[PDB]
């Protein structure tokens, strides 16, 4: 007695749905790669002041005479002797490990040390904006035109950021990339959910998680293959161009067409789907009259007191989770092991952690699992930041445990926030939680900016925020009974019980 | 300002013992980088001794480890660089540095090993 009856009537296990959901989720690999790319495209190689050409190195017999040394045994990274004067003839970098990065082209080093993190924060600002406004633009325009526009915008922005004359062009194009990437990330999942029936709901989500992890693998693969940043960004962004090229083959979700007030387009889409699925005979009985007889908010979020407290606590949870996850993910230059190996190890640990938390929530509970993920993650980040830089293998194991914990916390918080809010405002709650996570990813590089006051203080903050979040997460009750609250009044009545 | 008048130079036999001092004023000797550099005649600047504030860390160079040691005196506000087991190639002028970012290169003391 709804569109679902037609969906089973049209299909559900056909070739079209499966091919469309393996063909629209393929670019999520590059979604994850683009999200994390600042690790490989903006790595900081060792550097020092360049001695002026006035002095002759032939009679110097070495470069120690024009370069002070730090406690680590390397030349100073920001300063130069007078015969002391700051780098005024630029810097000198090495090509042993990183042939080129942004901090090599535009010398984003001491007295400009904060600008790489500022570019990352601007990219996350783009993410937040391209979620917040493009959700409304998609609700007003569609879910296929928006997707093709996102593909084109992300490909163009990626290429144009790969060829950036200066730093400001890079920051602006990173903002546009964040716009498009957030829009595609939040639109592909909803299009897949709308088109596919109820049976494979959250099965699509498991597929999305698997694709994200495979993209984490693929980023390290490309980074090993292509180390040059101007080529790495191009290689990671080019397939989005062919994505925009072939994404005209998508079929708009019939649910949105029905919600737009017209059913002729819904009927046409359903007949086309039946045609490709091969069962045209069953879909032939469909008609306009058949469709008609079957297809039949932050204001209140911030007004109601119990809703206010629920939203505040869930907001803090999303904030802390995304904050810590990105602070840990985008800081692996100083982890001893090579970047590619630690990247593939992070991608590897992504899966067993998700399996473990799913088993625990289906066996023990959801709130205890989220607590044990967040607190363990914060403890791991703290003990990672307090351990001296000399240790490498233990630090890397600690970091991979932390990322496993963050992924488990991400899954737990998404499931709990999905099954916690009342059905009246559940979608708005999920959207605002995602917005909170995106502004957390906004603020995390801003916190990492403060490495100048203390080298290990960014890790201190990244680990301290989740601990206080888990400490203040007290009003949220267990949801193992599966009540599925409907209205605010029902939420209040079950709150006491 | 900060003055780093240094004395202790002279003629010492090879392998002899000497305690040169680098007097400081206007700031405690446990706050900044009392480094040391030397110019051998015809050679370039070389790093020999270095300390950091509060004296919990101290690093030397390849030709300096295990043979020479650096000392401090907070009460006298002076840093001392004792010299033992000298070699004929150690003749130089030792420069006292207030900080890694200090333009106050010391006037230097001439140390001779002779025979």
């Amino acid at each position: 007695m709804a569109f679902n009856d037609l969906l089973k009537q049209v299909g559900g296990v056909g070739r079209f749905q499966l091919i469309q959901v393996t063909m629209v989720v393929a670019p999520l690999l590059l979604m994850a790669s683009h999200n994390t790319l600042q690790n490989f495209t903006a790595a900081i190689p060792p550097h020092h002041c360049r001695p002026p050409a006035n002095a002759n190195l032939s009679k110097d017999g070495g470069l120690e005479a024009w370069l002070p040394l730090d406690k680590q045994g390397q030349p100073e990274s920001c300063l130069r002797f007078t015969s002391t004067e700051p780098c005024i003839d630029g810097w000198v970098y090495d090509n042993s490990t990183f042939p080129s990065t942004i901090v090599t082209e535009w010398n984003l080093v001491c007295s400009h040390r904060a600008f790489r993190q500022l570019a990352q924060s601007l990219y996350m600002v783009g993410v937040l904006l391209g979620a917040m406004v493009f959700g409304y633009l998609a609700d007003r325009l569609g879910r296929r035109k928006v997707l093709i526009l996102n593909y084109l915008q992300t490909a163009v922005s990626g290429t144009c950021a790969a060829y950036a004359p200066n730093y400001t062009v890079y920051c602006v194009f990173r903002l546009l990339s964040g716009m498009s990437l957030a829009s595609i990330a939040i639109n592909c999942m909803t299009l897949n959910v709308e088109w596919m029936p109820i049976h494979t709901r959250a099965y699509v989500g498991t597929l999305i998680g698997y694709v994200y992890s495979l993209g984490q693998f693929l980023l390290a693969g490309i980074a090993y293959a292509v180390p040059h940043w101007r080529h790495l960004q191009l290689v990671v962004s080019v397939p989005f161009f062919i994505a925009f090229i072939y994404s005209w083959f998508f079929i708009e979700s019939a649910r949105w067409y029905s919600s737009s007030g017209r059913l002729d387009l819904t009927l046409r889409a359903l007949q086309r789907v039946a045609r490709i699925n091969g069962k045209q005979e069953e879909g032939a009985k469909l008609s306009i009259e058949v469709l008609r007889t079957s297809l039949q908010s932050a204001m209140e979020l911030l007004r109601c007191p119990t809703l206010r407290h629920l939203f505040l606590c869930l907001s803090m949870l999303w904030f802390a989770t995304s904050f810590a996850y990105y602070g840990l993910v985008m800081d692996l230059q100083g982890f001893g092991v090579s970047m590619y190996l630690i990247q593939v190890i992070f991608g590897a640990v992504d899966l067993p952690a998700k399996f473990v938390c799913f088993l625990v929530i289906n066996s023990m509970g959801r709130r205890p699992a989220q607590m044990a993920s967040l607190l363990l993650a914060g403890i791991c980040i703290l003990v990672n930041g307090i351990i001296p830089k000399s240790h490498t293998i233990i630090r890397t194991s600690l970091a991979v445990l932390g990322k496993g914990c963050l992924a488990s916390s991400f899954n737990c918080i998404f499931l709990y926030t999905g099954e916690l809010y009342p059905t009246v405002i559940r979608q708005t709650g999920l959207g605002m939680g995602s917005t909170m996570a995106r502004v957390g990813s906004i603020v995390s590089p801003l916190v990492s900016m403060t490495a100048e006051f203390y080298p290990s203080m960014p890790l201190f903050i990244f680990g301290a925020v989740p601990v206080v979040a888990s400490a203040v997460t007290a009003l949220l009750p267990e949801t193992l009974g599966q009540p599925l609250p409907d209205t605010v009044q029902d939420l209040k009545s079950r709150s006491r019980g | 300002q900060v003055q780093l008048v240094e004395s202790g130079g002279g003629l010492v036999q090879a392998g002899g013992s000497l305690r040169l001092s680098c007097a400081a004023s206007g700031f405690p000797v446990k706050t900044e980088w009392m480094e040391w550099y030397r110019q051998a005649p015809g050679k370039e600047r070389e790093w020999v001794a270095a300390i950091w504030s509060y004296g919990s860390g101290t690093r030397y160079a390849d030709s300096v480890k295990g043979r020479f040691t650096i000392s401090r005196d907070n009460a006298k506000n002076t840093v001392y660089l004792q010299m033992n087991s000298l070699k004929p190639e150690d003749t130089a002028v030792y420069y006292c540095l207030v900080r890694v970012g200090s333009w106050y290169h010391g006037q230097g003391t001439q140390v001779t090993v002779s025979a």
